[PDB]
């Protein structure tokens, strides 16, 4: 038999800044939001889920300096925790 | 070590792994077995255009992000200064590969110059606007358009300016 | 003097279903979307942040029945854990 | 029990309150004293329109709603049946409400028809579209048009239809 899916499920996006606003990138260090976001991701895939992560990488940009940007979570239809269980 | 699979990122050990599973009660995502899975993720990139600057350092941008992915256990494609109609027709690609049936996950990562719209594509001007909208990017890979990853995290990453605007205000202290 | 702030931070936003899709409302039981979060709210307040609590009510709608509905986190930028403490 | 200001909300002890002040480090939003803070949320319905049906039920909606974010410490704004302008209008005068600088937060609630492109006013039609955008709420209510709110959570809450379609697939088990 048939069964009924949601359409749009369990998705997550993370922009690197808030809408009408730009984003960093130096030209021998790389992205900044791409860099802060790889350190975070090593640090705390072994003990957060992703959506956590991500707001601890939002945290990190929280105090402005010259370049400012703060990334920004969009469309999340995550309906449970998603571990990364690094190692496993 | 770093010397491991894993390289940089910090191991989930097994008291650790069973912390999280007792925590959380049936609120994670399954994880599939790691002898198995085919993991997939997918690294768009464009530094070189038409008409708008280089973006010079996105090659570490690369490097660092494919590293990272493959570090989580994702097998990574890495496709380079397309047009968005060439992003399109990769996105829908990987949404066909057979790989996500016996995947738990996938990551997609976008980087390039961005407009309010969207993403830039290779050919991008304002005489000629080459964009892909983030709704897109949804839509291909929805339950209807990508029925394999039905059920799974799929974690869009995109690093690109969304506007002109600095993101600032003033304030005094 | 004077000191820069990130323009947009500190927003939550949580909607009845996903982009392009129908939300449900009963002529005498009112929206479920609605019901449904009053519910976890009551429920989740003093012991979840809100984040985690808006992740609880998409889990309540994860299995589709005759009117499916996926309610849609939207442009997150807190950067930190908002915890109501109800009672407090 | 529910006799009191929080009605049914499930209290917070003092033990609890202590457990997530320290689970978390400094990463949790501030709360403002209860005897001096004057904390504000504004619910919209819009229940009777001018040419789509009407949302009957929408009541069981703004009382659940309303003593919901009171039981929770806010004091509750009900506006009903406007159109896109009056709800823009009333959105700068929320903002500019001088109980938010001795506020920790704020709730938006927003509750009608609703289109792909956003929240339908009491005159809306296809011929003629009365749309509040959802950017625009953020807008309106960003560090720039609402100063008093910075730093301080503001949640949106929209009970809407984003569009026409079902938000479902089919699949074989
Ligand atoms: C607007 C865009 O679409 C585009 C987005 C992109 O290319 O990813 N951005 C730009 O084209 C452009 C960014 C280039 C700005 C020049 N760079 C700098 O001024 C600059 C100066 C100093 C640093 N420092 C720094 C410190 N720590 C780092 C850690 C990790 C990575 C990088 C780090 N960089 C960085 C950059 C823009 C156009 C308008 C505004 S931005
Ligand atoms: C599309 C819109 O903009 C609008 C959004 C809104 O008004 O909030 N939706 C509609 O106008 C319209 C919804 C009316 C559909 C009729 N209702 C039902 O068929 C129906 C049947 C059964 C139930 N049951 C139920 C069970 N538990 C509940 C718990 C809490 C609250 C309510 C509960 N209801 C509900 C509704 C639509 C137009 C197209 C599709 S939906």
């Amino acid at each position: 038999a048939i069964k009924k899916a949601h359409i749009e499920k369990d998705f997550i996006a993370f922009c690197s800044s808030t809408p009408d606003n730009v984003s960093w990138r130096h030209p021998t260090m790389g992205s900044v939001f791409i860099g802060r976001l790889i350190e975070h991701m090593q640090e705390y895939a072994c003990s957060c889920d992703v959506e956590e992560i991500f707001r601890k990488v939002r945290f990190s940009f929280e105090q402005p300096d010259g370049r400012a940007q703060m990334p920004t979570t969009e469309r999340v239809t995550l309906t449970r925790c998603f571990y990364l269980f690094p190692g496993h | 070590t770093s010397s491991g699979s894993e390289g940089n990122v910090k191991l989930c050990s097994l008291e650790e792994a069973q912390r999280i599973w007792k925590q959380k009660s049936a609120e994670i995502y399954p994880i599939m077995d790691k002898s198995s899975r085919t993991r997939l993720a997918l690294i768009i990139c464009n530094e070189e255009f038409d008409s708008i600057p280089r973006r010079t350092g996105a090659e570490v941008d690369i490097t660092g992000m494919t590293m990272l992915l493959q570090n989580l256990g994702y097998s990574v494609d890495v496709k380079k200064n397309l047009t968005a109609s060439d992003m399109t027709t990769e996105l829908e690609a990987f949404a066909h590969r057979p790989e996500h049936k016996t995947s738990d996950s996938t990551f997609l990562v976008f980087m390039s110059h961005g407009i309010r719209e969207g993403i830039c594509g290779k050919k991008h001007s304002e005489q000629v606007p080459d964009i892909l909208q983030l709704n897109a990017i949804f839509n291909m890979l929805n339950t209807k358009n990508c029925p394999s990853l039905k059920d799974k995290p799929k974690v869009i990453i995109i690093q690109a300016c969304r506007g002109d605007s600095p993101g600032v205000v003033w304030f005094k202290d």
